[PDB]
Parts: C-alpha cells; structure tokens; sequence
DNA sequence: TTTTTT
C-alpha cells in the first residue's frame, strides 16, 4: 500500500471523439497528452473550442477512481422540483450503492453513506431545452472492476423509480476503458453547448474522476472476488 | 351441474382413492399404494391422474384452488372404511407386487386389488432377477461357507433356511429363532444380507421388548412392530452377572398373538398387527424366570459353527471348541453388501425356498431339545 | 445485425400489454382524450394528444393550453410531455415494468435496516436501537417507521395494513444470507447509543449503529 | 396452456427441490443443500432464480400469492423419496464439498449431485490450502513434538496418524480407540486441533454411553450421534477407587454397528447412522466387566508419551517413570487454536494422511497386545 | 419423563 497508489495527480485526456486503438497505445502528442490541474486550465483557456474525452491512461496499473453517474433528461424542469428532485435522487443513489458495496464487497455500510451525502461535485449543462449534468462524488474510491459488476444493481434501480432524474440514468457509460468529457469543452466542433461549474467548487480539481487523493474523510472498496468467479 | 363435481365423481370411479379403519385416505400413485396422515396426498393423486381424463377436464385441473375443490368434494363422498393388507403370500414392491405362489410379478392395474399399505421401498428389476449370474454363485458360495451342507448339519440347514424363509409371507408366526453362535460366525453378515433383502420391511428393535413390561406407559419399540415381517434383536447381554434381568417369559408368550398391545408417545392407539418374524441375535445361551409347557413349544435355535479368522488366529480358532471349521476372512464383504449387490440374488433365493417349504401352508416348529435349561425338563 | 447494433426496440417482451400501458396513461389526463381512436403500438410517439379541457388540467393545474400533448418513450416508461412552450407544462412519467410493492420492499431493504441474524431471527433498527423479537415480528413497525425517508409517492401506499404485510412478505423473501452480530467486545450498547471505552465518547444515531450491538443494557445514558 | 405450471415445471426439471425419507423438504440455496421444517425456503429459492428465465415469465414472480401457488404446485409433483448422504467420501463444506479421491474442490453447481445434509460449518477458502506456510511449520512442529517420530515410536505414530485421518470418510468404523495417557500430555491439543479442522462435524458428550444401558427411557446422547463423524469421550474417570463404575463391554459391541438404536426425548425415531468415530480419553488402565474374544477384535490403544510442563517440577518430570521426554509448557498455543490459527493447516494435513492411507478402501484394525488385561487370555 | 402445549 505504497505512496504512489495514494496518489494520483497525472491527467489522461483525449482530443476527438473514436480515436483508434493504435494511435491511442502509441501515445502520439497529436491525440493524446498528459496533464496537471494548472496545465489543463491554460489549454483551455487557449483553445475556446478545443475538445477533450477524460479518460483512463492504463487499465492493469491504476483502477482507482471516483464514483461518477451522467443524466440526459429531455425536458426543462423548473428550480423547485429540480431541487425536490434532486433530494431523492441522492437519497436513492447513495442508499444503493451502499448496500451493493456491503452485500458483495465486504465495506461498511454507514461509512459509506456518510462519505457520499457529505461532499459531491454537481455540474450543469448550457443547454436550455434539456437538463443534463455530470455528478461526481467527491469522498467515494473505488476500482472500475467494482463500477463494471455495479452496472446491473444501477440499471434495476434506473428502471424502477418515479423521479425523472433517476430514471434518466445513462448505464452504458460503465464499460471497459470508458471516456467522460471534461467540463468546459464541446462535444464536436459543430456543437456549441459546454457544461459549467456550479457553486461552491471552483477548482476543476474537483471534476475529473481521475484524480485520486486519499484525505482523512475518504473510504475504500472493492470486491474480494474476481470477474471470472462471477459467471 | 357443476364441472368439478364431475371430475370428483369420475375420479372416485376408477376406485383409486379409499377409506382405511385408522382414519387415513390411502392414494394409488406410481403402482403403489400410499398414505400419510401430516400432508395428504388426495391432490398429487389428482394431478397425476390429471392426464387420463378427457381433453376439456384436463385442462380445468392446473389451478391449485380448483385441485383443493375436487379434493373437499371427494372427501365427502368416502364413508366405508376398508380393511387392508388381506393376502399374506405376496411381497408389494415400489413398482408393482411380486406373486409368491409361481414367481410371476404384477404391476399396474393387475397388482392394484392386492391392497397392500407397507411396501418394500424400492423397484423390481426383472434383469437381475435371473438365477444364473456370477453374483449368484458368489452368494452360494458365501452361504455354503456360513452353513456347510454335510450330513451332521441338515436339519441346521433346514431350520436356518426355513427360518430364513419365513420372512417373507406376511402371516402371523409363533416361534422364536435364536442365532446361537461364537464370535466372528456370520450372524450380523446374514443380518445385513436380508436387510438388503427385503428392505423397508425389516426394523431393529433393542433388547427391552424382552425384559420389560410393555403395557404401562408408551413404549414406540413395540409400535414400530407394525405390520412389518421382520424384526431382530440384536446383542442380547450376558447374564452370568449380577444386576441384568431375565428374560421375561410372558413378554415372549405375548409376541406370538396376531395382536400385541402398545401404544407410541401421543397417541392413544393400542392394538398392532403382528406379521413379524422376530429373530433374536445372541452371543450366550438364553435363561429365563419361569419354564412351562406353553413357553417350550414357542422356542426354536439354529447354530453357527463356522468362524471366519486372518491368519493370525488361525491357530487359536483351530484348537477352539465352538467351532467346527476355519475359513479366510474377507475384506470386501462388508463393504459391498451396503452397496446392495447380492440383493436380487438372495430374493430369489428366498422366494425359491418360501416355493418349496411353506407352499400349502406356513408354519414354524420349535425345537426345544438344544437348551439345556429345557433339557432338564424332558424328564 | 441489431444484435451488434443496438440491444433496445419499442417494445421488449416482459413489458405489459399496449392496451393496460395506454389505460395507465389515460388515468392520468383526469379529461377524455378526443382522438383516442388514432392509438396503436406503431404511432402512439407521433400523433399528438388533443385533451379537451373542461376540468384543470391534472399535470399544470391550469385552466386550459395552447398546444396538444405528445407521448415518448424512454428506457422502459412513457414519458409525458407539452409540445410548444415546454415550461408551461410540467413532467409526468408512466412506469410500466412491474408491481410497486415489490420496489417499496427493495427501497426498504436497501436502506439496510432489516438484517437476517446468525440463530435466525430479524433484527430492525428503530429508536436508535438494534432491538429485535422472535414471537412479534416487529417488521411492519419498521416499515411504518421508515416510510418517513422515502420520496412522497411511496407514502400513500403504507398506511393500508394489508400493503404493509405484502411489503413485509416481499422482504422476509430476499434475505438468503445472513450477517453475525457483536464483534466489536469493548463497547456499551445502551438504550439511546452506544457507549466507548477507549476513549470515552458516546455516540449516538446513525454513527452508533455500525456496532451491531444486539444486547442493550436497557436504561437510558444521562450525560449530565 | 396455464404460466405458472410452466415455471414450476422448470423449478422442478432442474432438480432443485427434493424429498427426504423422513417427509421434510431439501432445498438448494446459497450452493447448501439447507432445510427447515418451520420456515420454508421454496419462495427463497423461486425468487432467486427468477433471472434465469425469460422476460416475460419474471413479472408473474413478484406478487407474493403467485409465488405461493407456485410454491404449492411444485409440492404436488414430488412423489417419490430421495436417500440422502450415500456418499462416503466427500467433505461437505458451507460453500461446496471438498472431494478428497484426488482432493480437488467444488462448489454450486458441480458439488450439488452429492446430496450432502451435514456441513462444517464454515466457508472453504482455497488461499489458504497451501503446503508451505509459517503456520504447516508451527503445526509440523507440534505435531512432532507430541508424538516423536523414533524407531522406537513409528507403529504408534503411523496409527496415530490413521485415527486421526479416519475422522473425515463418512463410512461406518469398527473400531474403538483409547488416548490413553497421564494428565497434561496433550490429548486435549489434539481434540481441539480436530475440532477446529472439522467444526460442526465433531461432538464430545459424557461417560455415561459407556456404563449405562442405552434402551430404557430417553437417551439424548445417541441422537447427537446422527451423521456425525467424528465423537470425542472425555472426563472419563478413575476404576480403581471404591464402586466406581466398569466400561460396560455391551455397550462397546452395540456402539459399534451401522444402526444404533435409541430415542431422543419426546421422540419416537429410533434408527440412527453411525459414521463416527468414537476417540476415548482416559488417564487410567481401563478395566471392564467381562473379557471375550468378542470384545478382543474391537479395541485400539495409542500411547503419549511426552510430558510438557513448567521449569517448576522440571526435575520431577524429568526422574519419572512413565514419561520419555519433557519440554518447556507453552501459553499461547491456547489463544491461537480458539482463534483457529491452524484450521486449513491440519486439514490439509489430514487430507493427506486420508489419501495416503485410505484411499482403496477404509478398515480399522484392532490391536489386543496392548492391555494386559487381554495379555491374560493369550492362554 | 410424558403430557400438555403451540
Ligand atoms: N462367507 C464369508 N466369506 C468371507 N468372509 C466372511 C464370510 N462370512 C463372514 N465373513 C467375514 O467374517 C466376519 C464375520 O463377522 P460376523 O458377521 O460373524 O460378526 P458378528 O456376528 O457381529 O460377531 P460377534 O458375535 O462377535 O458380535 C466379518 O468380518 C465378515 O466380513
Ligand atoms: N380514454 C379513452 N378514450 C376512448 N375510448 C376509451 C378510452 N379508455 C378506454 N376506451 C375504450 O374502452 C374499451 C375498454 O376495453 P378494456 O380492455 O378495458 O375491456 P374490459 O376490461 O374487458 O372491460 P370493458 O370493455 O367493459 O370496459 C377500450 O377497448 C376502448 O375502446
Ligand atoms: N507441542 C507443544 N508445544 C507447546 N506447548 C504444548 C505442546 N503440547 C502441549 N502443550 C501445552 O500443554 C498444555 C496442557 O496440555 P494438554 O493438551 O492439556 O494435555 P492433556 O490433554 O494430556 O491434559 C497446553 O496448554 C499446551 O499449551
Ligand atoms: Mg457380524
């Protein structure tokens, strides 16, 4: 449990959408690059229409990373039902996870939800019409093995609910190698809606779910099992 | 009028379903009769003979509710009890029930009026019913090895297949059979053989049915008894010592009566049908309190002497007097016989002696001239 | 192929019949639909609705609108939705995958305050307090307890006393794996929390509930 | 025709749900084949494997009425009886059965045909079935240094070793085995060792089985015998003191038998299978009512003789005369066995000494030469 | 001890 596995302060970032497999293993500075927090934000603030895909930079060497969800609602929801809804959408969230990671990864239950309602980075797209955000627990590590067997207990609950938020849950995000835009960039040069901070985070530190930094308020989990016994 | 009602009526019309004396609803499903009195079986009757109605009615008895309707309606309609287990020359198997006056066996709606309530627990397998087999003649040999068939041992041998054979008819006896013998002789060896035998009827019982009164209070040992066609009693103690009692004589002059007296725990039941052949495992010779004519003509004795040794004592169990033959012990003997291998073999073996001995009528005659407690009294 | 393509279609099987999905929908619009007779399973995302007012409407409380309404569907529920001005018009989803007391009793288990013991008991936590019976079930009090904490249209259907045994059947039935108690041995469990010793603070509530403390001393801590 | 007739039909195809001889329902869950005859587990079981059919069939497992009919259809089809526990040689665990023919592992569906009733108790984990491991070391050093591998010592070593190893087959021993020795020698530490390597299948009750009779009233202790394997008699006291009750030798002949008859209290079952083997823990020479040969083919005797104790009677144990060797006293070798420090390191072991010694068939043997009570009767 | 329970 060395220093380097309670740290991780390198970003991994793309530039296009459906980069093939082969540039991405070579690492051409053309695609891919690497990344500080302070380096991010002067690209950024360099390229106004630049185009950026967080993604992971090695699957076998480092599977630590945050708990993350995406919502995609295709309608306008008024300030207080959008604050009604939000209540119960975290209340559901941080309950199931809960007990999926005390069922089958062996974690205390109260401490986990503890550490989800306490501290969580919400975002909020431009886009009029629609309400769509990134919401990015902030004290909740975890490998992406433990996200990809967590798929099927998500996609029941996004099925099986009333609120408009939960049940617009996008499940398929959680596969092998995933990609999660960064915050403050476009989709395609074509598109012109980005997504914005919202108070009180104001450091982008607090957007990318790569950036692993155990503090003292943060808690661990993962399965004791392997993806191969689960058959 | 009402369907269901239909379906009652032609399901009592098959005459699949009957009223016993004790209370149960006896139910005729896989080629044998059963009962239970917890959970009653009326339903898995219905459903199973589900497939033998007409194609509208089948169809109306898939839902439970309607199952637990046609049954409620039966159960009205039952109001003569019925006496069971009448013929004491058959053997019911699990699959049918097996004629012992010429060997054939019936199954299906043939072996259906033969109400018969015990059964042996497993099927009748014809293939291995054949005389000629090398498990066959291994079993002879084995029982040629127990009970030599020279000269001074023919009536031996007669009595101990008799006795042997008994164990089959279900009738009521009147003798009882002691396995005298030295140790290592191959009485629990028999023991086991027949319980493989016959099967489900044959229970073991301990020594109190003998030396203590079974009429005060419960007593399940003596209400195990029922209806069964063998039971033994195994590893009688030694009385040579202090504190053992003797055998009672009026506990064995009341279990030769169609109808012994005892009751289970809970249960106000007193009187059990007798069919058993009570064989009683012993390691001394017998002694009881009082002798009497009526306790002399209910006593019968067969003798092993033949022990079966390793070579270490070959020499002690040669210059021995119980014993009147030394053969090699077997290691694979034990261990296979669970395995139920010599089981058809030795049922037609037992079927073959039942044929020749108690053909006409069955009936057991006690030898009362080997004890010499009664030797004494043939003054 | 569209196995390569996409796993989705308009309707899978395992969804109810069309016409119990449309009747759900039609409960909803307390008024009559006029062009009910244009719906089947192949259109129902294109015609749009035209409801006639005479009552206010039941989804904006409005008196009337200007535009009709228009169904979608989304990942398993019928989405309704006003064409036009989209903020006029607030959002009503139609669930159509199967019962709800069966999501009420898996929303109360999540919440994990039903356990299934080691001997084979079922512990609750009410009052701050691992208490538990074996000849009275004390289940049903859980659930009545802890419909608090659950969204508003779970509320409505925990009074009736029969739901409340259905949902409690429905959970006696997903507990196959039991859980031991008591690990932790230096620690007081008391009526109202449990107590440290190694340094002396008492915790209390949610904090004081990780230590599965069964036994209770059966009074009340007075930190005066 | 009917929906849920089809989803019982499939619950019972894949033979999930069986009947035991004595009318209780088995059930298989959480790769267990667990019962109970208060709470039925059918419901259990059909709400977990509903995601293993079709998506229209799941929505009809959700009401809790139709997972009752569901549950009383399926009770409709089982007609026929299911014998448990037939297998001999497989170690049931919580999550799978452990064969030990080659001593591979297997667990859900794989270790399910073996319808094993009794388990351990505890989960198996395969990480810590490792030949080389600090806690082997500690347990190979125990293990030696209670019974010491000398020339002088190797017969009583190797039939250490077959006692301790015959206490995992589920076969029917004949044979009785005495750990005879003087106090603090050890005897304890491998009855405890034994108890964490097998758990819940391993009892110690009373002397009282061995100078009582075991017929007349309740006897509680016999039906805590019921398909266990291994049965540990301690406190066993002292014979040579003023009316001090003898080992009774007919209980030794009938504690030896497949079937071993006797009643729990308000019960009236009183068959039970005896695959245990029954380890006797005296201090004394144990002296019987009456010596036979039928009594000279059934008794083992192991020998202990090493002493541990403090450096206070150091010299004491060192000048006696019924030690061979002393070492330093441990205290917490106590604390780390209750924690079960070396529960898969003696399994491992034992599977080993299991495979090297039994694996074509399994026989106890006597040993007579070991008592001079029967050094008496070599005349 | 069983019966009584339950
Ligand atoms: N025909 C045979 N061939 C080979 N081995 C045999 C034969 N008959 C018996 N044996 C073996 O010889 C021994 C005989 O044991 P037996 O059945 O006589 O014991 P028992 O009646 O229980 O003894 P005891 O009277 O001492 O209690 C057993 O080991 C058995 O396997
Ligand atoms: N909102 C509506 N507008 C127009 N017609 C409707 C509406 N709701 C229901 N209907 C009509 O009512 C009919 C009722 O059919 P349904 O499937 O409910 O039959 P049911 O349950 O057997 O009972 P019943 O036909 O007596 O109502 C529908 O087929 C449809 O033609
Ligand atoms: N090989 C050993 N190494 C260290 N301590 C031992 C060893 N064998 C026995 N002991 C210690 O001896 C003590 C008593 O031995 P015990 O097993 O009670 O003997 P007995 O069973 O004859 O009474 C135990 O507390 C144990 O810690
Ligand atoms: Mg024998």
């Amino acid at each position: 449990m060395d220093a380097a596995i309670r740290g991780n302060d390198v970003i991994f970032v793309l530039k296009t959408i459906g980069v093939p497999s082969a540039c991405r293993q070579n690492e051409d500075p053309r695609f891919v690059e690497a990344f500080k927090c302070d380096e991010l934000e002067r690209y950024i603030d360099n390229n106004p229409e630049c185009t950026l895909f967080e993604s992971l930079r090695d699957e076998e060497a480092y599977s630590i990373v945050r708990i993350f969800m995406d919502v995609d609602l295709d309608a306008c929801l008024d300030e207080i039902d959008y604050l009604t809804a939000i209540q119960d959408f975290i209340i559901e969230v941080s309950n199931c996870v809960a007990r999926f990671a005390f069922t089958e990864c062996g974690a205390i239950h109260e401490n986990v939800i503890k550490s989800m309602r306490s501290n969580f980075s919400l975002t909020k797209s431009t886009n009029r019409d629609k309400t769509s955000f990134h919401i990015i627990f902030l004290d909740t590590y975890t490998t992406m093995d433990t996200l990809i067997a967590m798929k099927r207990t998500l996609l029941e609950l996004s099925r099986s609910s009333e609120n408009p938020l939960t049940r617009s849950i996008d499940t398929a995000v959680y596969r092998r190698k995933t990609t999660l835009r960064v915050v403050g960039t476009r989709k395609n040069p074509n598109c012109d809606t980005i997504h914005v901070m919202q108070p009180p985070h104001d450091n982008i530190e607090d957007y990318l779910f790569t950036y692993v930094d155990m503090n003292n308020n943060s808690y661990y989990f993962s399965l004791q099992r392997r993806l191969e016994d689960l058959v | 009028g009402n369907k269901l009602f239909n379906i009652a009526q032609r399901i009592l019309d098959t005459n699949s379903v009957l009223l016993t004396e004790r209370g149960d609803h006896i139910v005729w499903i896989n080629n044998s009769w059963k009962f239970n009195s917890e959970e009653p079986l009326i339903t898995k009757l219905i459903l199973s003979i589900r497939h033998q109605l007409p194609k509208e009615y089948s169809s109306e008895l898939l839902c439970p509710r309607k199952r637990k309707t046609v049954e409620a309606n039966i159960r009205d309609m039952l109001v003569d009890s019925v006496e069971t287990d009448t013929y004491p020359d058959k053997l019911p198997f699990k699959n049918g029930v097996l004629d012992l006056v010429d060997g054939m066996f019936y199954s299906g709606d043939d072996a259906k009026k033969y109400t018969c309530t015990v059964s042996t627990g497993f099927k009748f397998d014809d293939t291995k019913f054949v005389e000629d087999s090398p498990e066959m003649e291994e079993l002879m040999n084995i029982i040629n090895d127990i009970q030599p068939l020279t000269d001074e041992n023919k009536k031996n041998r007669e009595l101990y297949e008799k006795t042997l054979s008994s164990c089959l008819c279900g009738a009521t006896k009147g003798c009882l059979t002691f396995f005298f013998g030295e140790t290592a002789t191959g009485k629990s060896t028999t023991k086991r053989l027949l319980k493989s035998a016959i099967g489900d009827l044959f229970v073991e019982t301990g020594q109190t049915i003998l030396t203590d009164v079974l009429d005060k209070g419960p007593n399940p040992f003596i209400a195990n008894m029922h209806l069964k066609r063998s039971v033994f009693c195994s590893e009688l103690p030694d009385f040579a010592c202090s504190g053992s009692k003797k055998i009672r004589s009026d506990n064995i002059k009341k279990l030769t009566e169609p109808c012994v007296i005892g009751r289970p725990c809970f249960s106000n039941k007193i009187n059990n049908r007798n069919h058993a052949t009570i064989i009683i495992d012993t390691n001394y010779k017998p002694v009881f309190d009082r002798i009497d004519n009526a306790l002399m003509r209910r006593i019968a004795v067969v003798r092993f002497r033949t022990h079966f040794s390793q070579p270490s004592g070959r020499e002690a169990a040669e210059n021995n007097d119980a014993y009147d033959k030394v053969k090699l012990l077997d290691e694979g003997l034990d261990g296979k016989i669970q395995n139920n291998r010599y089981r058809f073999a030795f049922l037609y073996l037992l079927v073959k002696w039942y044929k020749k001995y108690h053909i006409p009528i069955m009936k057991l005659y006690p030898t009362p001239e080997e004890i010499p407690d009664f030797a004494f009294y043939l003054k | 192929r569209l196995e390569d393509l996409v796993p989705d279609k308009l309707w899978e099987p395992g969804f109810i019949s069309f016409e119990d999905a449309i009747k759900r929908v039609s409960k909803i619009f307390i008024n009559s639909i006029i062009n009910f007779n244009d719906l089947d399973e192949n259109n129902f995302t294109t015609v749009p609705l035209v409801i006639d007012y005479v009552t206010p409407c039941a989804l904006c409380k409005k008196r009337s609108h200007k535009h009709p309404h228009q169904l979608s569907l989304e990942n398993g529920a019928i989405r309704i939705y006003k064409t036009g001005n989209p903020h006029s018009c607030k959002v009503k989803i139609v669930p159509l995958d199967g019962n709800k007391l069966f999501n009420i009793a898996q929303r109360i288990l999540d919440t994990n305050s039903v356990l299934l013991t080691e001997r084979g008991d079922h512990i609750v936590w009410i009052n701050n307090s691992w208490k538990f019976n074996s000849e009275e079930p004390l289940i049903t009090k859980l659930i009545l307890s802890i419909r608090h904490q659950l969204p508003k249209e779970y509320s409505s259907e925990l009074l009736c006393p029969r739901k409340r045994k259905t949902v409690e059947a429905n959970i006696r039935d997903m507990l196959v794996d039991s859980v031991e108690t008591d690990t932790y041995p230096d620690k007081l469990p008391f009526k109202n929390g449990v107590l440290d010793l190694v340094d002396g603070m008492f915790y209390s509530g949610d904090d004081a509930k990780k230590y599965t403390c069964t036994v209770s001393t059966g009074f009340k801590f007075d930190d005066t």
